[PDB]
């Protein structure tokens, strides 16, 4: 492992793996697990009426 | 922003998109430190401040042909309710605060004026 020759670690995934949907923020297998993003939930625009 | 007279005492502010501003409905009669018998007669905007005329439904005035003080409020009948003009301003939304309060006292009567008044007669108002 010190020379860079080794075994890959494996994470089990339920169901049938077909692809991945990768954005500059997220990589979702089969496009599952899409969230609102907790950081920007407290930031919004002032409505035009007010 | 626009101002709207909701009733005889309250004023609500509205945005340029025709939406009301929340917690803007102000009772100007109360804010002007005037009792329930008072209602807003006229409003105007000068400088940036709101100028409001108030007049009571409980006002009672007297005319006595004798003396020096011929015209006066009927204090004895709980009608000593003179009119007032109040200047209001924004300390903020819209929060009104009283600047100046001016009372409208009864007219002064001269001996020369009182000689006419003594026998002055008036025709009942024209109606619809």
């Amino acid at each position: 492992s010190e020379i860079g020759i080794g075994d890959s670690t494996f994470t089990k995934m339920d169901g049938k793996l077909t692809g991945v949907v990768s954005t500059p923020l997220v990589n979702l297998i089969n496009g599952q697990g899409a969230t609102s993003d907790s950081d920007t939930e407290k930031i919004s625009f002032k409505p035009g009426n007010q | 922003t626009f101002l709207v007279k909701e009733d005889s005492k309250n004023v609500t502010a509205y945005t340029p998109f025709a939406t009301p501003i929340t917690d803007s409905k102000s009772d100007l009669v109360s804010l002007a430190q005037l009792d329930s018998s008072y209602q807003i007669a006229d409003q105007t905007i000068h400088n940036t401040n709101l100028f409001v005329l108030f007049k009571s439904r409980d006002v009672k005035v007297k005319y006595e042909s004798s003396g020096s003080n011929n015209i006066s409020f009927d204090s004895t009948s709980q009608g000593e309710k003179p009119s007032y003009v109040v200047e209001f301003t924004n300390s903020t939304g819209i929060k009104w605060t009283m600047v100046k309060k001016y009372q409208l006292d009864v007219p002064n009567v001269s001996s020369d004026m009182n000689q006419v008044l003594k026998n002055l007669i008036l025709e009942q108002p024209l109606t619809k």
